[PDB]
């Protein structure tokens, strides 16, 4: 009987709102070493990897590897129900017919119990790599937020050009057009709002902006973003748990006209 | 309030002019409780919604008769109007075109809805009387059966046509045929006779039975030329010039003019009075019929077959179809060439 | 509350082999009152337990909808659940695909025993995809038993000739005899059941008419034909009704081959086009036209 | 257990039968980098998507496949076009290099609107993406669109080939067919493989045994002994005896006359009538089953087949 | 472009032999009617009749398409304005004339 | 990789466009003036409709082309919130143009936009005339509304001849260098139906294929039922022959040509049969009503067969 | 070519959202005086008067006078891009199809650069007179603007009363009537006193609507200006800070 404890829930509840808008059900692939989800996009075209390690859990015990399929959205309304502060903790017995969410109030007297039908889901695994990428941009999650925000009143999808000074994301639509030039911070005593460009070779890319604005949604999770991409190969968008794990975003780039 | 059509339509089935053997059989039938869905069908002029509003008057009160008109939209928008009382709703979702589905659903979704607010006092269910069900789309029809079997027991259904063959068999099965035949010539003649009566007049036999002959046992037509000839001549006479509706004079005039001479100059004189016909909104199946009862009067009995025959043929290519004129008027066409072969030779 | 389900109480083997499934798509045919349904709740019962429970069935879309939220579940722990959706017969043509569809993307766990008014199916579900299962219906004297029960602790009054008429006007079924049945005993007052008043619930021609309108063809003038038919129609018989009829006679009668041949092509297209629309009048007329045509050789 | 349709489904590409062809012509174009769109059509149960699912699984590995392949089914859902098929389409692979694609099942279900919006995301994006259309009717898809892709025609299955992948599916089960059975199991499933493997559940589940009463029984399909007696009686018998006898043994068979007008006009070609009553058959029949199609009485139908048969009696005797 | 070089600058640029801009200003001054309406052909000058009259009698004008948004509720709001207030201008120029095109 | 021919010899200016001599002629003209009109653009698919609007724009544009113009397919989203939003937008939108160009809107595939879209369209079309014109194509005219016709000079795409499909054919064949036969090219422009986008696919279909273009080949890669076994069955129908006739239909049965297929062909081969005019009229309204019976769902053999019959017994 | 740096464009934010709502196209009106924006809706019902000198911008060059057809709704849009403490620099040419606007955040390495397209739209207008105006009352924006709300929840026309112990507004609908007096102080506490000085009394009615649309540019300022007579449209009057104003004139209901 699978079962996981949580003390920071507001985690989860973050990490479900920002899959639920790309991902509809996604398989969490449940084991000893910790929690671990793959899902593609219904379009084929994003992809998702969210690691969640089971030393970050504050008691995890899986007494074999757990593949239960669950409805994000689903998951979503119950997980809406736990406020930021109580305690999550996730049970499967020993069929995996259903997913029982218990909450915890922080320092009160009230204990909410949910239990979540799941579902059944035929979905295979993918081979992401380990690669290292011609550019890394490591930016503030607010900022890379705001830009996509912004950039989608634009137009629908988005250039990201890379160099030394900085990373230029440019934008064109009906309305007219626009580019936002963010250079390297030059000396700021906190990285939490440091924009730090690391490449090998300039890369220009563009990216359609409805599934960066649905990245955009892990924002509360970290407050630092890392943006990794080279020439011909996925975007990858990710986002540090407080070191309990990671949440990864692989955009395939448009084709250039 | 003054026409004789109307002045004396009987109120309840204990005084119905004929067909009191099935009156008899209504009152049994609402005497007892669950009240079945009614399909009530015969000929115009038959009296089915004479019927059907004595039979609401034996099952509802009398405030069945205090009729209010009512509008609704319907989503799809399409405005509909109504018919509705403290008991009953009377709709034509014939006349809601191709929105007749939406337009049959919401009417008795919102009276089975609207029936619960403590309106039990005489009857626990609301009547909604359909008018022209046969005018329906298959897919209303599959609507209609489906509402009727999901709310049976908060509204009844009351269906009124006057042929079931475009009513789908499903219908048929859940509701109660009442079938009212047109009445007799003698039933005509006794309703003629009757009205006289009251009116303080003298009918002379052989005008209600001339009048009786000419309605083709319509009785609302009956009524409608008794009192004209009455207006036109206060004392009646057995040869009295009963008068007719012009279409019917025209459709004989036009079938006339088919026999008279058979070219193609007469066929576009003839196109153009189907189109006179057919503008005045009289359905082509009509035009159809008329035409036929006047050409078989204008035909050897060697004839009279095939003439039959092909009217047949071509109402139903015009079924098929959507443009009447076309299958009319190739009608009218095969006609005057059988017609030109047999006299010419 | 109706006599049908009142009194709802042969086809157990198709339960064994569903049983024996340790499954495909089922496609139950038959007339209404012969149990399908039942049959299937029963095997329902038999092959999950009491415990367990299984999905019954707007369109098409709702329909998709409900079997998508529904099949992509998981089960309690056999392995497939099935959706039923009876009176499957009324679906039309592009609805039926749709369906086809559905139980594909869901084949993998989830089964459908579709319940129809037999011949109603397109290829697709009907020819594979489907284990089709016939029901027959009672015999005429089981009927007729089952009938004169009915009656019997109804307290309606009905003669044994009355059951067997009643059993002949809606021949291979219940549940139309027994809504005649309760029709009649509620327009009449129950007091008393005659030939008549089954014949006009039916909807059914009598003899005599039929009778007349043979006369009227055999007579062999075109004004007889015109006033019999125009009697027909002003009495509100459906020409359905009359071409049935018609065709029982025909066929049956000592008429000639070619007669009774040339009688029921006209009929069948007499059908057809009264299937399409067109007007009952015209469609009696060229018909009794055909037939004055053939009696009058 | 699961349906033998879905268990014996085809995954290599040496199971595909009787399309040696098709299969190598779409090989060569997978070798030389030469593959264009794709426009699969034929009878039902034919193997087009398991040739197209194959040739895709070559194409791409397991990992791979999950995304560089997007199966999407037109009866599923315009917004097809517009949302999954043109961003699969406008966009670049994730881990791999060459073109993408998307097996679009039951194309010819799109209406015509949906068809032109596809041409156009087809024409905008062929480089990068080869879609692969299947449908059953080829005059379903509009000449614009398939004006963008190679045709392939995709035939029924013959006895001669289709026999050996029943005989894998009865050797494998524990199924006992008879060459009778095996010949009305072929028969019944006219060059689809879906279609026997269907009857086979049935017939091997409900009696046991696969024979041809059997395989006729669990179908409903006529046996050709009771076509002959139909034809038979039609033919000689006099119209109320033949009316009765043909009636009882649909009414004892559940027999359609759909099927009993299919194999009636098959044995019009295989007897030899005179031509003129050949034709005055052949018109009489495909009119009773025209007037079948739209919701008449099959009684009055019957009547009239047999009384079509019993106007050519005298006439063929003479 | 050559047509609206040509536009009715006054009442005496209109054309002879009219029935239309001869009979409307009787109605339009300040028996009893309400709306307005237009059948008959096209082309007869009725968008440019309004306009003229209001141009020699001392009025002011507005129009509406089908080529913005009628929603229900801002065909409300979008014809409000033109009808129940005066103009910010001079007070000669506060009469108003209004048009509603591409109902059907 | 190389560009497929359809689109490899796609026309780039309106004098290499085989089609309609008149309306490229026109166009030409539209293209020289300078002061072109709103165009409605019909005709049968792959007549150069769209090849047409482009190049008529890139030629009045030129650079300005891509700033100037706004292309929209039915790939695009071209609904009510389209014509009174995105259009609406564009046509106002400033844009500095030589003395005699416009902002030109191609609307192509205007046939698949609704009648509440196109009546959006109408007056915005209208109103921004002095400054923007619109240029619709579609394959039905009648599924563009009155107005628009109205203001639109109504330009007419009808199928390429077999003359004019024949040339372009010997143009990519020489450019091409693809050996061929004269069986082959009459195969390849009778599977073309008047397209010359069907035509030029067929072609490189059959060279990707087999290489050599003759009409064995043409038929083995573009699959239907034969013309000759269908002109053969038809003549058999003409001779009233109902046993040879449905020798050769059973024959494209058992072959699995769907019935739908098989009347095509067989419509397509009797429309230019060696007949009696009115006998040819009659054979086509009849394969009309069986074509009718088909399409409605009663598709079997016995309905083809009785199409033969009704086709045999209309000779007597 | 025409260029202009505006260290606070927030200025240029409020202005936006106080224009983009009640028109929604514009013509921006570029000179060496400054920068001028005037426009009536074709109703002829309400005139905004948005006036920029150049002498509030940090840095102004307008060679020559340009006017560019501006859809406000697109320049709202835009501006939305930049953030309240962002240095917005305006930009174009004499022949300009496109409105180059830079947002530079304070020293904050990020740079905005926005090529906005402009309209086809070059209509003139009438410069509005100047009355002595019956009455006017000098009363804090936010104020204005909740009066204005609350009397939008009764009807949709206020009745306006202004006298010289203070001015009274009230409104009467279908739903009910509601009344609201607004005396004025004695220089008490001053951006949130009620100032009135009036000539003759006055009473006008006005839309609702137009006033709930004016009151969008209470950013702009603390405090409003509402200028009256008994012919003279009411004229609503923001300062925005030291650069210009923003003037709203409306006619009064029949
Ligand atoms: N050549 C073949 N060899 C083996 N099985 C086959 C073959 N062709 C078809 N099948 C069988 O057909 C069934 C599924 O058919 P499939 O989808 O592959 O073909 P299809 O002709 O594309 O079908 P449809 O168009 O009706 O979807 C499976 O049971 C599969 O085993
Ligand atoms: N009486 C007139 N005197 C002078 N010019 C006229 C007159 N009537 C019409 N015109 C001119 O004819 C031209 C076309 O008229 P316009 O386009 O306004 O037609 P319309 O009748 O208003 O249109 P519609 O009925 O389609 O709405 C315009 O230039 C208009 O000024
Ligand atoms: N007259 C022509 N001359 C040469 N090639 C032509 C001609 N007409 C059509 N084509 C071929 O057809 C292709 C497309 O034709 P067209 O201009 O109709 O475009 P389309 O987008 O397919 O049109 P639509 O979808 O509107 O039917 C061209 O690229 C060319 O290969
Ligand atoms: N017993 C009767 N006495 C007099 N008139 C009758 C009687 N029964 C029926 N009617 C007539 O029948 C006509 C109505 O029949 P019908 O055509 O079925 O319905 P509708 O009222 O819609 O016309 C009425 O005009 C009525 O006068």
């Amino acid at each position: 009987m699978f079962e996981a404890r949580l003390v920071q829930g507001s985690i989860l509840k973050k990490v479900l709102e920002a899959l639920k808008d790309l991902i509809n059900e996604a398989c969490w692939d449940i084991s000893s070493s910790g929690v671990n989800l793959q899902s593609m996009d219904s379009s084929h075209v994003s992809l998702v990897q969210l690691t969640l390690r089971s030393e970050g859990f504050d008691t995890y015990r899986c007494d074999r590897n757990l593949a239960m399929g669950v409805n994000l959205t689903s998951m979503s309304k119950i997980l809406k129900c736990a406020g930021n502060e109580d305690i999550i903790t996730l049970r499967a017995e020993d069929n995996a017919d259903t997913l029982a969410l218990v909450f915890e109030a922080p320092n009160q007297e009230k204990v909410s119990d949910y239990e979540m039908k799941l579902m059944d889901l035929d979905v295979e695994q993918l081979g992401i790599p380990e690669q290292e990428y011609s550019c890394v941009v490591k930016m503030p999650s607010g900022e890379f937020a705001r830009i996509c925000r912004d950039l989608s009143h634009i137009g629908d999808a988005v250039v990201i050009s890379c160099a030394k000074d900085g990373v230029k994301f440019s934008a064109s639509g009906e309305l007219g057009n626009g580019n936002i030039k963010l250079s390297q911070t030059s000396n700021v005593d906190k990285e939490e709002e440091a924009v730090t460009i690391e490449m090998n070779e300039p890369v220009q890319l563009t990216f359609a902006l409805r599934y960066l604005n649905f990245f955009t949604k892990a924002t509360p999770l970290s407050s630092t973003v890392t943006l990794s991409m080279s020439a011909d190969v996925p975007l990858v968008v990710e986002y540090k748990i407080a070191d309990m794990g990671h949440l990864k975003y692989y955009l395939a780039p448009k084709i250039e006209d | 309030m003054s026409l004789w059509v109307d002045k004396y339509r009987p109120c309840s089935l204990g005084r119905l002019d004929y067909h009191k053997e099935q009156a008899a059989q209504l009152r049994n039938l609402v005497q007892c409780g669950d009240f079945p869905h009614l399909l009530v069908y015969g000929p115009s002029g038959a009296g089915k919604k004479t019927r059907i509003m004595c039979i609401l008057r034996e099952l509802y009160g009398v405030g069945v008769e205090k009729l209010r008109i009512e509008h609704q939209t319907i989503t799809t928008k399409i405005e509909i109007s109504t018919i509705a009382s403290n008991y009953h709703l009377e709709v034509n979702p014939s006349d809601a075109g191709n929105s007749d589905r939406v337009v049959i659903q919401e009417m008795l979704k919102t009276v089975a809805q609207s029936q619960q607010l403590e309106t039990n006092s005489q009857r626990d269910f609301k009547v909604v009387l359909l008018t022209e069900v046969d005018k329906l789309t298959k897919d209303a029809q599959h609507a209609l059966r489906r509402t009727m079997e999901k709310y049976m027991s908060t509204c009844r259904l009351i269906l009124c046509c006057n042929s079931t063959s475009k009513v789908i068999p499903p219908i048929r099965s859940r509701c109660l045929a009442v079938r009212v035949p047109a009445p007799s010539i003698e039933d005509i003649c006794h309703v003629l006779s009757t009205v006289c009566k009251k009116e303080g007049l003298n009918l002379p036999s052989q005008l209600a039975h001339r009048l009786a002959e000419k309605s083709c046992r319509n009785l609302r037509k009956a009524l409608l030329m008794c009192e004209a000839c009455r207006v036109q001549q206060y004392p009646f006479t057995a040869d009295q010039e009963i008068p007719e509706t012009d279409w019917e004079v025209y459709l004989r005039e036009t079938a006339n003019a088919i026999v008279s001479q058979q070219t193609p100059q007469r066929l576009l004189e003839v196109r153009g009075r189907l189109y006179e016909l057919l503008t005045h909104c009289i359905p082509p199946e009509i035009i159809m019929k008329g035409l036929l009862s006047e050409l078989l009067h204008n035909c050897d009995g060697q004839l009279k077959g095939e003439v039959a025959q092909m009217a047949a043929y071509y109402e139903h290519r015009l079924q098929l179809g959507s443009k009447a004129i076309y299958h009319l008027e190739a009608f009218v066409a095969k006609f005057m060439a059988l017609y030109k072969k047999f006299m010419e030779d | 509350v109706p006599w049908v389900e009142k009194y709802r109480p042969f086809q157990e083997e198709v339960v064994a082999v569903l049983k024996k499934s340790l499954l495909p798509n089922l496609l139950f045919y038959g007339p209404p009152g012969t149990g399908k349904t039942s049959t299937i709740l029963a095997a329902a019962r038999e092959l999950f337990g009491p415990e367990l429970f299984r999905l019954r069935v707007r369109g098409i879309q709702v329909v998709r909808e409900k079997v998508k939220n529904f099949a992509q579940l998981t089960v309690s722990g056999p392995p497939f659940k099935i959706v039923i959706l009876d009176e499957a017969d009324s679906m039309t043509s592009a609805a039926q695909a749709a369906l086809r569809r559905t139980m594909e993307k869901e084949s993998k766990t989830t089964r459908f025993c579709l319940i129809c008014n037999y011949v109603s199916r397109i290829i697709e579900p009907l020819t594979s995809r489907c284990s089709k299962f016939r029901f027959k219906p009672l015999s005429d004297k089981i009927q007729q038993q089952r009938l004169l029960d009915i009656a019997k602790k109804e307290n309606v009054k009905i003669s044994d000739e009355g059951i067997a008429y009643l059993v002949k006007v809606s021949e291979g079924d219940l549940r139309k005899a027994i809504t005649f049945l309760q029709s009649a005993t509620r327009l009449t007052g129950g007091k008393e059941i005659t030939e008549k008043v089954i014949t006009d619930i039916a909807g059914v021609i009598p003899a005599e008419k039929i009778d007349g309108v043979f006369a009227a063809c055999q007579s062999g003038s075109f004004d007889k034909l015109e006033a019999v038919v125009k009697d027909l129609i002003d009495e509100g018989h459906a020409a359905t009704q009359l071409v049935n009829q018609l065709h029982d006679v025909v066929v049956e009668n000592n008429l000639s081959d070619k007669q009774k041949s040339i009688i029921t092509e006209k009929l069948a297209e007499v059908d057809k086009c009264l299937a399409d629309g067109a007007d009952e009048h015209l469609q009696l007329i060229s018909l009794c036209a055909t037939v004055m045509q053939q009696l009058s050789q | 257990n699961l349906p033998w349709v879905e268990k014996y489904r085809p995954q290599t590409l040496n199971d595909l039968i009787s399309h040696q062809d098709i299969l190598s012509t779409i090989q060569k174009f997978i070798n030389e980098d030469r593959l264009p769109h794709l426009l699969l059509y034929g009878p039902p149960g034919t193997g087009k998507t398991s040739t197209i699912l194959a040739c895709a699984k070559q194409l791409y590995k397991d990992k791979e496949f999950g995304s560089m392949v997007l199966e999407l089914n037109a009866s599923d859902d315009i917004d097809i076009i517009r949302g999954p098929i043109l961003s699969f389409a406008s966009t670049r692979t994730i881990f791999k290099k060459g073109f993408k694609l998307v097996i679009l099942d039951e194309a010819d279900a799109m209406t015509q609107d949906a068809q032109n919006a596809l041409r156009r995301v087809i024409e905008k994006f062929t480089e990068n993406t080869r879609f692969c259309l299947i449908c059953n009717y080829l005059s379903k898809i509009i000449p614009a669109l398939q004006s963008r892709c190679t045709r392939f025609r995709f035939g029924p299955l013959t006895p001669e080939l289709m026999v050996p992948r029943l005989e894998h599916v009865v050797e494998e089960e524990k199924v006992d067919i008879s060459e009778d059975g095996m010949k009305a199991l072929v028969t019944l499933s006219s060059g689809d493989m879906r279609r026997a493997l269907n009857i086979l559940q049935s017939t091997n589940m409900a009696f046991g045994k696969v024979t041809e009463e059997t395989v006729y029984t669990c179908t409903g399909h006529p046996l050709k002994s009771d076509i002959a007696n139909i034809l038979d009686w039609m033919l000689n018998q006099d119209f109320t005896t033949a009316y009765r006898n043909i009636t009882e043994l649909k009414t004892l068979k559940g027999l359609a006359l759909h099927d009993i007008l299919t194999e009636i006009h098959l044995f019009v070609h295989r007897v030899d009538f005179p031509s003129s009553v050949r034709i005055h058959l052949l018109t009489k029949m495909a009119d009773i089953e025209y007037r079948l199609s739209v919701g008449t009485n099959e009684k009055i139908q019957l009547s009239s087949l047999i009384a079509a048969f019993q106007v050519t009696r005298d006439l063929i005797v003479a | 472009l050559w047509v609206d070089e040509f536009a009715p600058r006054h009442y005496t640029e209109l054309l002879s032999d009219d029935f239309t801009n001869r009979c409307l200003l009787k109605w339009l001054k300040l028996p009893k009617q309400k709306v307005a309406l237009l059948c008959g052909p096209p082309g007869l000058g009725k968008t440019t009749l309004a306009h003229v009259i209001a141009r020699h009698a001392g009025y002011s004008v507005v129009e509406m398409n089908a080529s913005d948004d009628r929603s229900p509720e801002v065909f409300r709001t979008r014809i409000e304005a033109a009808t129940q207030m005066e103009s910010v201008l001079g007070a000669g120029g506060k009469p108003n004339c209004l048009v509603i095109d591409e109902i059907d | 990789y190389e560009l497929p021919w359809v689109e490899k010899y796609r026309p780039v200016k309106l004098n290499e466009i085989v089609g309609n001599e008149d309306t490229v002629s026109r166009l030409e003209v539209f293209a020289r003036e300078g002061n072109v009109p709103n165009i409605i653009i019909a005709g049968p698919p792959g007549t150069g409709k769209t090849t047409s609007i482009l190049c008529l724009a890139r030629a009045l544009l030129g650079p300005a082309l891509k700033d100037a113009m706004l292309e929209l397919n039915a790939s695009n989203d071209r609904g009510i919130d389209v014509v009174r939003n995105k259009i609406k937008m564009f046509a106002q939108q400033k844009v500095t143009l030589p003395k005699g160009r416009h902002k030109i809107i191609i609307l192509d595939e205007a046939d698949s936009m609704t009648d509440g879209a196109q009546q959006a369209l109408r007056r915005t079309m209208e109103i921004y005339s002095k400054t923007t014109r619109f240029a619709l194509a579609c394959n039905a005219s009648d599924k563009i509304i009155e107005p628009i016709q109205s203001r639109c000079a109504v330009l007419r795409y009808t199928k390429l001849t077999d003359a004019q499909i024949l040339t372009r054919l010997m143009n990519v064949i020489e450019k091409e260098r693809v050996p061929y036969t004269d069986d082959g090219l009459e195969a390849i422009i009778f599977t073309a139906q008047g397209d010359m986008r069907q035509a030029l696919n067929n072609l490189q279909s059959t060279f990707s294929g087999f290489g050599f273009i003759n009409s064995e080949n043409v038929f083995k890669v573009c699959d239907e039922p034969h013309p000759l076994l269908v002109k053969e069955m038809i003549q058999h129908c003409v001779n009233a022959n109902i046993d040879e006739a449905y020798k050769i239909l059973a024959h494209l049965w058992h072959l699995g040509y769907s019935p739908e297929d098989i009347i095509g062909n067989i419509f397509r081969v009797c429309k230019t049969f060696q007949m009696a005019e009115y006998l040819k009229l009659e054979f086509i309204k009849e394969i009309g009503y069986t074509h009718m019976k088909i399409a409605e769902g009663v598709n079997s053999l016995l309905q083809m067969a009785g199409l033969l019959a009704r086709l045999c017994q209309k000779t007597m």
